[PDB]
């Protein structure tokens, strides 16, 4: 509790106060650029699965797991995998493919040869189909995807600002399409390989919604939470603040008495 | 607990308690003389410097009581005063008038003798109070300039010797809640097992607020208390001290920034951190739970089975102020209702 | 002057002639440091070749007598008593006697020295001297200097330690070396008197207590701990597989203060966390338990060269010992080159490397 | 590109001096990494 | 309402709509019957009782629904007023990389532009 | 490199090292003493005022097996001690000893001298030690009210006159490490060139100690070194103080989130940090390394070269411990072999 | 009173009479900042007009004598001797000496102000002339307080400095402007005496190593830098081109941390100008530049002349800019200089040749 540290450790705490005052408000204007890539994605949510809505389809399990590479937001990537170990209980079998590495390394720690192939370099800008064609592709390359019994996807749902949510949402494929109730209602064209496709845009269309939706949701997080440390270091500052003068104070005072006793004789 | 199994106490050993003002060094001592000195049968000596007068009448209507002092009787104990409110020079001799006492119970009398000072910091205090007008050049902190040889001969006489055991428990006072103030800095390195409360801890409503970290025993060593105790304890630091490391990044990040092996050890540690608070019979009017006594073998085997995790499932409160094992899964039962 | 601790043999080298300061807060292992550097002496002091003995000599300052008891027995519990000379200045002597100490003391080894052999001074410790150097002074009235210590309280220091040295063949090659130990407060090494000594002595050994409690023992701080004469005092074997362990050793504190991020790592960082922390573990040692030069060789050797890096955290507790009894076991005469030649050749390397292998496949 | 990704080659040699302002310029540059997963152990690095 | 790109969604009322199915051109209309289809490469139109208004697009799903809504989708996409150098430019370097599992890709290059030269 | 770049001595100058306890001063002015008093036509004379009897000893048998002092012909060299092993009147006026040697030469040689302080803190210290027993007050920090003048009336006579030319190198002990302490931030004033040894700095393995932005010389100026010199010496400057700002934003969100002018200023920055270091032959003991002396040309070029980006390619370590930019490249292939 | 540095003169400005205080720890460049003071003062002591002259007075405490030489050597070297005094109470005299020789040029400063001319003195430093009243004091065993000073530390510098002043029509109108000089420790203003000292002058010219690496010369720290009388002693030409200078600045320091990828065009324009500010204000030692040389510079600045110039190309804009305004526009430069004021038409002929120059 010297003069010299106390002094450097209140620097240091500014200078971090400053940093996660700067993140909370490059939060703020990052989350209205994805609050628009939201708004764009659950609507061709909305054109997409209402054709499963009227041909009702119901569904070696492939869940793929989404988050980002990125920590400093709070409890995104520790409840999405808790979730996904909720539901990995039921099949203690089940493949994974995850997107960003949080999410990667905390269910490396829990089912470590659950895994199978593993994405990253994401939550960085706002996803992109392009990004959610390719993962899609690879899906279908590596992972064999078609060839699945069921696949999940796991992600985080942004239900306010403040919170979010672990989510779940059904992919189906090729053969659920055809055999979904009121595919008769639809006259497509046998003509060649038609439920394929839709399971093949299905995968990359669906991931899309999911990623703008986690990373969105993720985004919210680390606003919120980066706000907090702000407080935090807000507080602590006026603590050390008041511990440095304290300091001070002392310093002259004994540093005095050396003198005046030296003085004396 | 917390002594038992962290810095073990030894017989004829010297120990001392170390604290600010209102840990609970008087509290804690009254707790020792409640154990060791009913099942002890050997004789007692008692010495009251710079302590409250309240205090020191409540110490006589607290013996006449148990019997340890019977009027009519025979009697186990002495008593010796040089309280508050005497002169410097009262207070800086009264312990001397203590230890020549216990002296001779130890060397001529052949006995084991237990000898609580309260508090001997009011000794060295004393010693400055009168020392400028003893002529002196005052010396660092404005302390008499013999602050350690006068202490050396007062501390070098109470011990065990060839002719007689002497275990003694002392108060350490550290002034302005301050380690190194220059009295208490100098004692340390006259005792054996040395226990220090922490304010903080007690602002934890965790009592005794020893600290964990800062207590020490020569003991403590696997020659003595073998393998298991040894690293029951080791571990049980390694714990604690962890958590300590952390205490910045929780303190601004909080607990989500934390990874998955330390965020454990911090769950762990705040149940062992407060698993080491017991209630005392004594501070009965302070807790209200009748106090409890655990024993050496029960507090090192419940330490353990922590440390394995076989707990991890339980409320952190569960092991808030209890006595052994037994009683969390007591508490986390009631409270699970 | 081989102390048989893994960590000072390997990290801050001490040599016969040389001045070491040892240096920490209280209950920090200061003097467990100490004693394990005499009771390693045995090694030597039992043996005939004069020139290969380190007589030691312990001064107590300001020590309770008691402690200096306790001392003693253990001493003697090791057989090491017959080699030393403990010289007294207890808590309860008066001051002129404290501070004359470490003097009398100097003198009583200055007489190996100069007769040809090697003794040891530990001055434990000064800081207390200084207390009652101070105290002679205030009371002879002479006017104080900065926390009322006297003006020349360095001097004090300075003319002691100086008499630590290691005396040319003219003058029959003896040497004195000197381990002074100070207390600090608070880990405040900016305090006067150890600031004094710091800067009189050919490097300190910094041992702490956040360290101790999460079970690095000894406490050394490598960070802060240094030996200015360096590898001139190291065992050539030694010094050869313990190329840049202590550089590494930084390297390591290094990447695990940006592991704090909790933000991954790659195959490079991850891989020197593995080893920086296993080469931790593999130089905690016991107290009472100074290792002869061969047995911390190949430790060191399976550390550095990463035949460890493979092995259970938990489990490099076990694997010292194992390895060492199957060393004994088999590969003796290894373990006895070393020994009697001190400088791994070529070949031994090879045998070395080859027999580590060997056993960490069980 | 894929048919999956069909309408992102389709839209993406249709991408290739306008709305490419931030927008669609962006849309066409993709950072994603994969690799592949074995027996804990990896496989290797390659861009998506 | 129906009728999105990923990152800019347009549509909402319809009288009649053409789109470039899996097999050849198709006309939705008032009422129609319930369909899916691949949507190749090529122009789209919208219709509010006179109103002429062609997209380009890259190519996606079409979907009619029983309840009568149309549903399409596509990646990228006004007419003329969107997208002839910036083609051809292409176009060039497009046929380039088809001479090349990489050259592949150029061939789906090749008919997505030749399409496009048309317009 | 680093003196000769950033902040290059000056002949006839004084050049103080300011170093706290073991950042490497000794070690320091020993390796200008290995290179500067060979090339050195006339005198020197080193004074030893209260460092360690066997840093002298060393110095008096390097002197003889450099050839620099001849017991049996000709010698270059005076040697003036002092050690800390005596009394303060005596560690007190030998600096003055020392000075009158090197002041003889100057003025009545009428010649060129190189005069070698190690320590000059001692020279205050030792002024600090009696002067309390000579009945002064004491001032700040228990210094002695004489602090400043004294040291005037010393410093002022180390000097190039018209009659000849004195060159000095001072040692000064920075007492806690803290530069604003009354007796080193004193000496500042007095130096031509101020050479900065930091802690910091030597426990990253970056030898010699050298800060190169405390670091300062007069003779950094256009005017005396040519604008190129200045240009570099400044952009290597600015590039370690950018790094030093970021270090902040690296720590908190990694290197991730950078701008890319910046991960480059940073990759700069680093290999510059190494390019900085060198092995000294002195501390051979310590490195195992061969001595590297590099050519003020040779300095300025590399980090020029460095500086434009023209070796954006080469790992950061071909660039630690070695001397001009050859050995970066020799380095380089020989590690990537 | 003009010093020449574009950074004090625009934002700093300091009146006759005033006492500005130069502050920061060692080596940040204080000596820089008085002496390019004095160097600027050829401008007018070379002229005729007295009431405009101004004659330098360089009071050295406790300086190397051979620094001091070189400091002569230098003003040679720039003619300025000739107008300047140098008090010298070097490293090694008695301290009496080095404790009078502020009050002995004191009374050599204030012949001017009591003759209806004007000085200006600098005090190098204060720091070392308390530390010799201080020697003084203990061995006479006068009674010692914080840090050893005596009691009347304070009324030493108080009586210093309240000597310095703008003395009214009836006494000749004379002026005596100070400059003592401060030197923190590791940046303490709490220290004892910059305690003092800072509550008895009229601001601060504050100096930070920091700011010196980055490359920032004049390191003049803004933010903390303050001249109480301000305004009322400012060219009305450089004042009228600035008032938004401080106000950019000020915002430009708000919005710094925001240097490190997706920054709306509000803030990220706010970084635009302060970088080039900032570099505007930087200026090699010893050329300090004439008003009329300032005033374009700030102007072209401050109204966003330079937001399409790169920020390392700010350098030779100045120098061809003057050059060319020089040449080409030497009356407008002739005008400032003269009224000292800007006309609507010259805001239109500086914007005009301004546009002109930054198109070419
Ligand atoms: N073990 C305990 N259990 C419950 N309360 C405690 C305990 N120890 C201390 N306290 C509380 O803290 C207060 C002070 O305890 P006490 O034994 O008087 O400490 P002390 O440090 O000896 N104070 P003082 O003697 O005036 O410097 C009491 O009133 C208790 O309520
Ligand atoms: N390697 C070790 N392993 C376990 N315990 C150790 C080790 N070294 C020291 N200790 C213990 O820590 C306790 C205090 O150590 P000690 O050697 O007295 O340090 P110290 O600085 O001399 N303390 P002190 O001088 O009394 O303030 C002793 O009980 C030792 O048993
Ligand atoms: N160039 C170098 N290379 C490697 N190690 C060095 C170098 N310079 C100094 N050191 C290390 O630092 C230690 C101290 O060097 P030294 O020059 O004695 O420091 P110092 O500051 O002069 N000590 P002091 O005179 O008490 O202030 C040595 O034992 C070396 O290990
Ligand atoms: N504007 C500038 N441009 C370039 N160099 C400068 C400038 N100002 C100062 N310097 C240089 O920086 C160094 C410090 O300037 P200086 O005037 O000595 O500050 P100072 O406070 O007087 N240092 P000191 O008083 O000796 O402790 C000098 O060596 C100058 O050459
Ligand atoms: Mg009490
Ligand atoms: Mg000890
Ligand atoms: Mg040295
Ligand atoms: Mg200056």
């Amino acid at each position: 509790a010297t003069l010299k540290e106390v002094e450097m450790r209140l620097k240091s705490i500014k200078n971090i106060e400053k940093i996660t005052k700067t993140m909370k408000i490059v939060a703020s204007t990052r989350l209205s650029k994805a609050e628009k890539a939201k708004i764009s994605a659950k609507k061709m949510d909305e054109a997409e699965q209402l054709f499963y809505k009227n041909a009702e389809t119901k569904n070696k399990e492939l869940i793929v797991a989404i988050t980002s590479d990125k920590g400093l937001c709070g409890s995104i990537h520790s409840q999405l995998a808790k979730a996904v170990r909720r539901h990995l209980n039921d099949q203690p079998n089940a493949d994974i493919v995850t997107i960003g590495d949080k999410i990667k390394m905390q269910l490396l720690r829990t089912h470590p040869n659950n895994i199978k192939l593993s994405i990253n370099g994401i939550g960085k800008d706002a996803p992109t189909f392009q990004e959610s064609a390719l993962i899609a592709d690879k899906l279908l390359s590596v992972m064999k995807a078609g060839t699945y019994p069921k696949i999940s996807i796991f992600y985080n749902d942004p239900v306010s600002s403040l919170s979010f949510e672990p989510s779940e949402k059904p992919i189906f494929n090729a053969k659920t399409i055809e055999q979904s109730p009121s595919f008769g209602k639809f006259e497509i064209d046998t003509d060649a390989n038609v439920p394929r496709d839709l399971f093949e845009y299905t995968l990359a269309n669906q991931m899309l919604t999911a990623m703008a939706q986690g990373y969105a949701a993720e985004i919210s997080a680390r606003r919120n939470a980066m706000d907090n440390a702000s407080k935090n270091a807000g507080d602590m500052i006026n603590r050390y603040s008041i511990l440095y003068n304290r300091t001070r104070q002392a310093v002259i005072t004994n540093e005095l008495v050396d003198i005046i006793t030296g003085a004396s004789s | 607990k917390v002594v038992d199994l962290l810095a073990p106490y030894a017989r004829g050993g010297k120990i001392g308690l170390f604290g600010g003002a209102g840990v609970g060094k008087t509290v804690f001592i009254q707790e020792l003389i409640n154990n060791i000195a009913k099942a002890h049968g050997g004789f007692s000596v008692f010495t009251g410097v710079g302590e409250r007068t309240r205090e020191g009448n409540d110490l006589y209507r607290e013996m006449k009581e148990t019997g340890v002092i019977n009027l009519e009787g025979e009697s186990k104990v002495a008593l010796v005063f040089g309280q508050m409110n005497e002169p410097p020079g009262a207070r800086a001799r009264v312990a001397l008038t203590g230890l020549t006492i216990a002296e001779y119970f130890r060397d001529e009398e052949g006995q084991d003798v237990l000898l609580f000072i309260d508090n001997i910091f009011r000794f060295t205090q004393a010693g400055s109070e009168v020392s400028a007008l003893l002529g002196r050049i005052p010396s660092a902190v404005g302390y008499q300039p013999t602050l350690a040889t006068d202490m050396g001969l007062l501390q070098e006489r109470i011990t065990t010797t060839k002719k007689g055991s002497v275990t003694s428990v002392q108060a350490v006072y550290v002034p302005a809640d301050d380690l190194t103030d220059p009295a208490p800095a100098t004692t340390f390195a006259h005792l054996d097992a040395t226990t220090v409360l922490s304010r903080g801890i007690s602002e934890l409503g965790i009592y005794p607020a020893v600290d964990p970290l800062d207590s020490k025993s020569r003991l403590l060593d696997a020659a003595v208390v073998g393998q298991e105790h040894y690293d029951v304890a080791s571990k049980v630091q390694e714990t604690l001290q962890t958590y300590k490391s952390l205490q910045d990044i929780i303190a601004i990040l909080g607990m989500d920034e934390l990874s998955e092996q330390d965020k454990l050890t911090v769950e762990r540690a705040r149940k062992i951190q407060r698993f080491l608070s017991q209630p005392f019979a004594v501070a009965e009017v302070f807790t209200g739970i009748p106090g409890k006594l655990v024993r050496l073998k029960d507090t090192v085997a419940s330490f353990k089975a922590v440390l394995e995790g076989k707990y991890d499932n339980i409320p952190e409160h569960a092991f808030y102020m209890v006595g052994g094992i037994e009683d969390v899964v007591a508490k986390a039962e009631k409270l699970a209702a | 002057v081989q102390t048989g601790l893994k960590a000072v043999d390997a990290l801050v080298p001490i040599g016969r002639g040389q001045r070491e300061l040892i240096i920490g807060d209280r209950q920090t292992g200061k003097t467990a440091v100490a004693l394990d550097t005499i009771l390693n002496q045995k090694r030597w002091n039992n043996g005939s070749d004069e020139s290969k003995k380190l007589y030691c000599v312990y001064v107590a300052v300001g020590q309770k007598r008691s402690t200096v008891a306790q001392l003693v027995q253990t001493l003697e519990q090791h057989d090491a008593m017959k080699y030393s000379i403990i010289v007294a200045a207890t808590a309860s002597e008066a001051a002129p006697l404290q501070y004359l100490a470490p003097f009398t003391a100097a003198s009583i080894g200055e007489w190996f020295r100069d007769n040809g052999k090697h003794a040891l001074i530990v001055y434990d410790d000064l800081s207390k001297q200084a207390v009652a150097y101070r105290q002679l002074s205030l009371l002879l009235r002479r006017p104080p200097g900065r926390e009322a210590y006297p003006g020349d309280v360095f001097y004090l220091h300075s003319r002691l330690l100086e008499r630590a040295a290691k005396l040319s063949e003219k003058e029959g090659s003896g040497s004195l070396t000197a381990l002074p130990v100070i207390e600090t407060q608070g880990g405040d090494v900016s305090a006067y008197i150890p600031t004094n000594v710091i800067s009189i002595t050919d490097g300190q050994i910094f041992l702490e207590a956040e360290l101790f409690y999460k079970g690095i023992r000894p406490a050394i701080n490598v960070g802060l701990s240094v030996s200015r004469v360096g590898s001139a005092a190291q065992v050539k074997a030694l010094k050869q597989v313990a190329g840049s362990l202590k550089l590494f050793l930084a390297q390591y504190r290094e990447v695990a203060a940006f592991a704090q991020f909790g933000s991954d790592l790659d195959a490079s960082t991850k891989q020197t966390l593995v080893r920086g922390e296993r080469l931790t573990q593999l130089l905690k040692q016991n107290q009472y338990s100074p290792l002869a030069t061969e047995e911390q060789v190949p430790l060191i050797y399976a550390g550095v060269n990463g035949h460890l890096d493979g092995i259970e955290l938990s489990r490099i507790g076990e694997f010292e010992s194992s390895f060492l009894s199957y060393l004994k076991s088999n590969h003796n005469e290894l373990l006895t080159e070393i020994r009697e030649k001190g400088e791994l050749s070529k070949e031994l390397l090879a045998s070395l490397k080859s027999a580590t292998e060997s056993f960490v496949a069980t | 590109m894929s048919y999956a990704a069909y309408l992102n080659v389709a839209a993406q040699a249709i991408r290739s001096t306008e709305l490419q302002t931030a927008s669609v310029t962006n849309r066409s540059q993709t950072d994603a990494f994969y690799t592949q997963y074995k027996n804990a152990s990896e496989p290797t690095p390659m861009t998506k | 309402l129906q009728f999105a790109l990923p990152h800019e969604t347009l549509y909402s009322e319809v009288t009649q709509v053409n789109l470039p199915a899996k097999s050849g051109r198709i006309g939705v209309l008032a009422n129609h019957v319930p369909t899916v289809e691949q949507l190749l490469p090529g122009v789209v139109e919208v219709m509010e009782g006179s109103n002429s208004k062609k997209f380009f697009i890259s190519g996606g799903f079409a979907t009619v629904q029983p309840d009568s809504q149309l549903c399409v989708t596509a990646i990228e996409a006004p007419l003329e007023s969107f997208s002839e150098n910036i083609k051809n430019l292409l176009a060039e370097a497009k046929k380039n990389v088809s001479s090349s599992r990489e050259a592949a890709e150029a061939a789906i290059q090749v008919e997505v532009l030749e399409n496009l030269q048309s317009v």
